RNA sequence: ACCCGGUGAAAUUGAACUGGCCGUGAAGAUGCGGCCUACCCGUGGCAGGACGAAAAGACCCCGUGGAGCUUUACUGCAGCC
RNA sequence: GGAUGACCCCAGGCGGUAGGGGAGCGUUCCCGAUGCCGAUGAAGGCCGACCCGCGAGGGCGGCUGGAGGUAAGGGAAGUGC
RNA sequence: GCUGGGGCUAGGAGUGAAAAGCUAACCGAGCCCGGAGAUAGCUGGUUCUCCCCGAAAUGACUUUAGGGUCAGCCUCAGGCG
RNA sequence: CUGUUGGGAAGCAGCGCCAGAGAGGGUGAAAGCCCCGUAGGCGAAAGGUGGGGGGAUAGGUGAGGGUACCCGAGUACCCCGUGGUUCGUGGAGCCAUGGGGGAAUCUGGGCGGACCACCGCCUAAGGCUAAGUACUCCGGGUGACCGAUAGCGCACCAGUACCGUGAGGGAAAGGUGAAAAGAACCCCGGGAGGGGAGUGAAAUAGAGCCUGAAACCGUGGGCUUACAAGCAGUCACGGCCCCGCAGGGGUUGUGGCGUGCCUAUUGAAGCAUGAGCCGGCGACUCACGGUCGUGGGCGAGCUUAAGCCGUUGAGGCGGAGGCGUAGGGAAACCGAGUCCGAACAGGGCGCAAGCGGCCGCAAAGUCCGCGGCCGUGGACCCGAAACCGGGC
RNA sequence: GGGGGGAACCUGGGGAACUGAAACAUCUCAGUACCCAGAGGAGAGGAAAGAGAAAUCGACUCCCUGAGUAGCGGCGAGCGA
């Protein structure tokens, strides 16, 4: 049959233009009120992942 | 393919166009002696294509014969056999086809 | 060019690799398997692409962005389509959204939207917006922009 | 319904192969369940039997074995030939069968 | 039980041309080393060895294996209110 | 070298389990086959101290057998204990 | 009390002067057929030939610890040189 | 048709003919022309079918106005408990209904994802309806389907013998030859059996019957063996035996060397696993989907699916749709940029894309074939203890 | 007129567990296996109180595509118009 997409995958992650994926920073959803401006803000900025497992996560969007 | 395949047995000069079938409605020995004067006797395998039951029908039931109609004309087949003698509508829905 | 002169290309049908064949092939006993664990078995292995031990797998630790959308269906609305300059190069005269569907160009049921990346031709052409500077390079080039709807 | 023969007792006949091929005689018995024939003195074998009354103090006798049918062709009583039959209708039209190579009846 | 005539099983069995000592070796050797001893084949008897046979240890650990039981473990259900 | 792996000269590498890559042998079936071998003997079986191949093999000869077998080149697998 | 003949109660259920006893020669949950090729991070077993390279038994995390994911190490195809 | 070889022609030979039929199968071996057929045509008194054609009948068919009589009731609808849906209480509508409350009859009512407004769509609480679809007990056709450990459990008198109280389980077992010509009669024998004889092409085709392997048992022959120590072999020399004419083959006296195979392991000849021996079955696949590689086709393009037509081992059609040509951003939105930002800082993710004089050459991409892998299925094969269901 | 039978195929009323989630309870297996009723050569459905954004289509059934899209989901495993 088809494969299905992992859905937690595509909620979580996006692949770029050239093949890259991206996620979102971890380590801003709690605990917040300590940790520093310069923590808080590049919590903002999505990221590349390391190949090994960002080409693992890809074979989870078979359809894109 | 279709292509290829006949443009191969002109190439070698074993392909042969026939505007129609002289003595022969649908009684072998007389396609049989048509083939004669058409310089074909059977000594080299003949692939045969035209829209005219009677032609081919004396010309089944022979060795070296494989009949066709001619919006069949496949590939296998011509490779299949030596010589291939056509035809002129069916040169044309072989060349309908080839656009 | 016959029967027995019909022959595959070098290595268009390749044979098999063929484990479980005694022991000079190569593969025979074990078959490529190494020896005994999960990925032995007749079976698997759980799926490679998410399992991680029983550890918290590398992307569900990652969190989620915006909107996930929720019942009943998706918003059904006006869906656009980038088409350049430098692909209507390949017209003379007057262009239109059904035309240039057909030209390969663009995909079906979505609105043409014209951008200009590249030369301006001479031309009329017919969408249902133009980035800014499409209209910029077509307007000053001798062209006739047609905002469509 | 009926194994279509080809021949009747007791048509005179001709072992067209075989150990008699050339053999002509009539067709003494026709067993269509095992579809072979027997034609008079055709396949001859000496048969062993034992001192009972009837073969009192016997030994052995002769018997005439059946053969196959096919392996047989009918004879026209008139143009003469071994031949093979094609059915012809009359007026009647009643079938009949008729030498391929003359033409007229056979019985 | 033993000898003669009659009938004739069984588990077990890698293959055998299958000795002792002291060593050695996956740490208890007919099979390796060095000695020693020893003609070939049986019958009746004995049980020290073949880590003899039998039963994929029943004890112990392991398995995110099972089942019977228990309760103030969890969560449900019947039953009762 | 020469001239598009024809074959010769030279130097060098060539223990190997898990495992990766390569090149091959054979079995069943299909196109090649309306063909071709075959009772002056098919397949199968039993010999061989001969021939070819590094090898899996393939030839060749003798006995047995008594009606089948099937090439060059390709294809497909219920393909090797 | 023992006993023949005729009957009734069965599978989370019967029957039990209580042994988890008995319920068609193995009952802490009968037998048959089915779901069904259940599941087995475990044990076995895995079949022709010849060529080139060639490991690992470490690290991190793991209801993980004789299983795995990533990295380390082998190999094949392309590229740099 | 004839001749020839042969037990036997259908082989081989000479000379011919048919083909709307050279599919297939038989006949003593290999047959277009001997047999059954094949191509092409023909056929129903009776039964059944009859969706095509013919006929007949039930059946059907106007416009404006007015009135406000009718338009499916314990129903809508609202609330509580559920179910269905992709929708697991979710912003939770819709359709279905167990319990309560309970209408209206076109200025009626249900829906358009809480609800309200608007703007719409539809007429619930009566019923029937062909075709296109599913299946294969049966009958026909065809296999890059099996050939008696295979294929159905069953080619055979098999749901049998047998096993179980029962439900239930469930076998083995095909072949003489062309033709029974199935061995008269004779001799040893109580017979079984065999020896002559007799048939046959063949009788080590004799019914315990084609072929007739291997383990296993025997008779005969050559070498060898009773002072010898062994994973049974190997190397070397010598003897005797055979084939032959400086060469082989067989056997083994003496000497040298030498720890079975598999498996599992740090490590096994191992006193760790499995195997009495032979034979025959026995384990990495298939489909759909991914991702690479690869041989080809086309190239800013590539490609059809289901189906329609054609052929019955002929291919064609069909552009719905799919991937590709533009990205960035949760999104609106913008676009060679876009996002974050007040920024026209700076960053993140993007765009710059191959050689000559339009062509070529090559390809981005896509389609098919093949090969390696991955995901879904039992997914390399045998294996539980158990769980659940209906029955006995 | 009914009653009983019939390889599957169909509708209805009921309806699991192993398994998956590498444990497990919501979830999965799955409205699957199976019991029962019924109908038939098929069966069910079927002439909109439909669909859902087109000021659009126009009974039902079945096929391809839509699309593993929208969504559902201890937002897990997976489920899926
Ligand atoms: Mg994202
Ligand atoms: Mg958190
Ligand atoms: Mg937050
Ligand atoms: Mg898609
Ligand atoms: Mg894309
Ligand atoms: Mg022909
Ligand atoms: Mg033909
Ligand atoms: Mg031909
Ligand atoms: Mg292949
Ligand atoms: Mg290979
Ligand atoms: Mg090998
Ligand atoms: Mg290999
Ligand atoms: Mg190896
Ligand atoms: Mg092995
Ligand atoms: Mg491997
Ligand atoms: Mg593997
Ligand atoms: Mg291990
Ligand atoms: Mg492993
Ligand atoms: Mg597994
Ligand atoms: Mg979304
Ligand atoms: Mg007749
Ligand atoms: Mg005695
Ligand atoms: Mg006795
Ligand atoms: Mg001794
Ligand atoms: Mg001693
Ligand atoms: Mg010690
Ligand atoms: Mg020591
Ligand atoms: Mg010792
Ligand atoms: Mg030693
Ligand atoms: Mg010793
Ligand atoms: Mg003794
Ligand atoms: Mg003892
Ligand atoms: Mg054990
Ligand atoms: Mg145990
Ligand atoms: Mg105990
Ligand atoms: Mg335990
Ligand atoms: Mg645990
Ligand atoms: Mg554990
Ligand atoms: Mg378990
Ligand atoms: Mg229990
Ligand atoms: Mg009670
Ligand atoms: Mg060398
Ligand atoms: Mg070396
Ligand atoms: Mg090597
Ligand atoms: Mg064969
Ligand atoms: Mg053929
Ligand atoms: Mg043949
Ligand atoms: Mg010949
Ligand atoms: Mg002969
Ligand atoms: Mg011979
Ligand atoms: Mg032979
Ligand atoms: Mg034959
Ligand atoms: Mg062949
Ligand atoms: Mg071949
Ligand atoms: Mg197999
Ligand atoms: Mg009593
Ligand atoms: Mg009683
Ligand atoms: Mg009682
Ligand atoms: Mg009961
Ligand atoms: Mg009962
Ligand atoms: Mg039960
Ligand atoms: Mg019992
Ligand atoms: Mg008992
Ligand atoms: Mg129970
Ligand atoms: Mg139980
Ligand atoms: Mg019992
Ligand atoms: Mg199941
Ligand atoms: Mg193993
Ligand atoms: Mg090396
Ligand atoms: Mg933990
Ligand atoms: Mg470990
Ligand atoms: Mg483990
Ligand atoms: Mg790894
Ligand atoms: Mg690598
Ligand atoms: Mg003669
Ligand atoms: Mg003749
Ligand atoms: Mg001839
Ligand atoms: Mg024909
Ligand atoms: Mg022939
Ligand atoms: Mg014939
Ligand atoms: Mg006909
Ligand atoms: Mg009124
Ligand atoms: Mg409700
Ligand atoms: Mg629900
Ligand atoms: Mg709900
Ligand atoms: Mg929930
Ligand atoms: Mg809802
Ligand atoms: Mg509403
Ligand atoms: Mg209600
Ligand atoms: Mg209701
Ligand atoms: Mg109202
Ligand atoms: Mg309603
Ligand atoms: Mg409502
Ligand atoms: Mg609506
Ligand atoms: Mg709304
Ligand atoms: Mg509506
Ligand atoms: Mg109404
Ligand atoms: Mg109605
Ligand atoms: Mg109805
Ligand atoms: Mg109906
Ligand atoms: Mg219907
Ligand atoms: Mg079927
Ligand atoms: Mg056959
Ligand atoms: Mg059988
Ligand atoms: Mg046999
Ligand atoms: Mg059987
Ligand atoms: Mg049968
Ligand atoms: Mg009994
Ligand atoms: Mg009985
Ligand atoms: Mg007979
Ligand atoms: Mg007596
Ligand atoms: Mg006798
Ligand atoms: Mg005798
Ligand atoms: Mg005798
Ligand atoms: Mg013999
Ligand atoms: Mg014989
Ligand atoms: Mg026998
Ligand atoms: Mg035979
Ligand atoms: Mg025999
Ligand atoms: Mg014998
Ligand atoms: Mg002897
Ligand atoms: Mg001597
Ligand atoms: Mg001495
Ligand atoms: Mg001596
Ligand atoms: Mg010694
Ligand atoms: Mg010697
Ligand atoms: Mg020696
Ligand atoms: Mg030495
Ligand atoms: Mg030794
Ligand atoms: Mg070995
Ligand atoms: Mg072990
Ligand atoms: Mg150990
Ligand atoms: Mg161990
Ligand atoms: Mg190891
Ligand atoms: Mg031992
Ligand atoms: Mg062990
Ligand atoms: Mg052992
Ligand atoms: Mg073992
Ligand atoms: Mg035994
Ligand atoms: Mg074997
Ligand atoms: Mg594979
Ligand atoms: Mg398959
Ligand atoms: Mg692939
Ligand atoms: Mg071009
Ligand atoms: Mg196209
Ligand atoms: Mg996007
Ligand atoms: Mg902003
Ligand atoms: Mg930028
Ligand atoms: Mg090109
Ligand atoms: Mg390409
Ligand atoms: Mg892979
Ligand atoms: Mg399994
Ligand atoms: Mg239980
Ligand atoms: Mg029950
Ligand atoms: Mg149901
Ligand atoms: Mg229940
Ligand atoms: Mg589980
Ligand atoms: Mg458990
Ligand atoms: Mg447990
Ligand atoms: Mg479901
Ligand atoms: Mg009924
Ligand atoms: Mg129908
Ligand atoms: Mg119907
Ligand atoms: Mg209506
Ligand atoms: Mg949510
Ligand atoms: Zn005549």
């Amino acid at each position: 049959p088809k494969m299905k997409t992992h859905k937690g995958a595509k909620k979580r992650v996006k692949i770029t233009a050239s093949g890259k994926v991206v996620a979102m920073k971890t380590g801003k959803r709690h605990l917040n009120w300590q940790k520093s401006g310069k923590e808080i803000r590049q919590k903002g900025r999505k990221f590349v992942l390391a190949k090994p497992e960002a080409e693992r996560i890809k074979l989870l969007l078979p359809y894109e | 393919g279709l292509a290829m395949a006949v443009a191969d047995r002109a190439r070698e000069g074993k392909l042969l166009l026939v505007e129609a079938f002289a003595g022969v409605n649908g009684k072998t020995k007389e396609f049989l002696a048509w083939a004669k004067e058409a310089g074909l006797d059977g000594s080299e395998s003949v692939l045969l294509v035209t829209g005219n039951e009677l032609v081919r029908r004396a010309a089944r039931n022979l060795p070296w014969v494989v009949t066709l109609a001619p919006e069949g004309l496949n590939v296998y087949d011509i490779v299949r056999t030596e010589r291939l003698v056509m035809d002129l509508d069916a040169w044309e829905v072989f060349q309908n086809r080839i656009g | 060019m016959k029967l027995s002169d019909l022959r595959p290309n070098p290595g268009a049908n390749k044979r098999r690799k063929r484990v479980g064949r005694g022991p000079g092939s190569g593969h025979g006993k074990t078959a490529t398997r190494g020896h005994k664990g999960q990925k032995s078995r007749s079976g698997g292995l759980k799926d490679p692409r998410r399992f991680e031990g029983g550890r918290s797998t590398t992307l569900m630790r990652l969190p989620k962005r915006g909107m996930q959308g929720q019942v009943p269906g998706e918003i059904k609305r006006p869906r656009y389509q980038g088409v350049n300059l430098k692909d209507l190069a390949r017209f003379e005269g007057e262009v239109t959204p059904e035309l240039l569907v057909r030209a390969g160009l663009l995909k079906k049921g979505y609105r043409l939207k014209i951008l200009g990346e590249g030369e301006a031709k001479p031309l009329k052409v017919v969408a249902h917006a133009f980035s800014k500077s499409a209209l910029e390079k077509l307007k000053a080039a001798g062209g006739e922009p047609v905002l469509l709807e | 319904m009926r194994v279509k023969m080809h021949v009747k007792k007791g048509d005179t006949v001709l072992v067209a192969s075989g150990k008699y091929k050339g053999r002509v005689g009539k067709v003494k018995e026709v067993l269509p369940k095992k579809y072979a024939v027997i034609v008079e003195g055709v396949n001859i074998v000496k048969k062993a039997v034992r001192v009972s009354p009837k073969y009192p103090q016997g030994g052995f006798i002769e018997k005439e074995a059946p053969l196959h049918a096919s392996k047989v062709r009918p004879i026209c009583p008139a143009c003469g030939k071994p031949t093979r039959v094609r059915k012809k209708f009359l007026e009647n039209g009643k079938k009949i069968r008729v030498c391929a190579k003359c033409g007229g009846a056979l019985d």
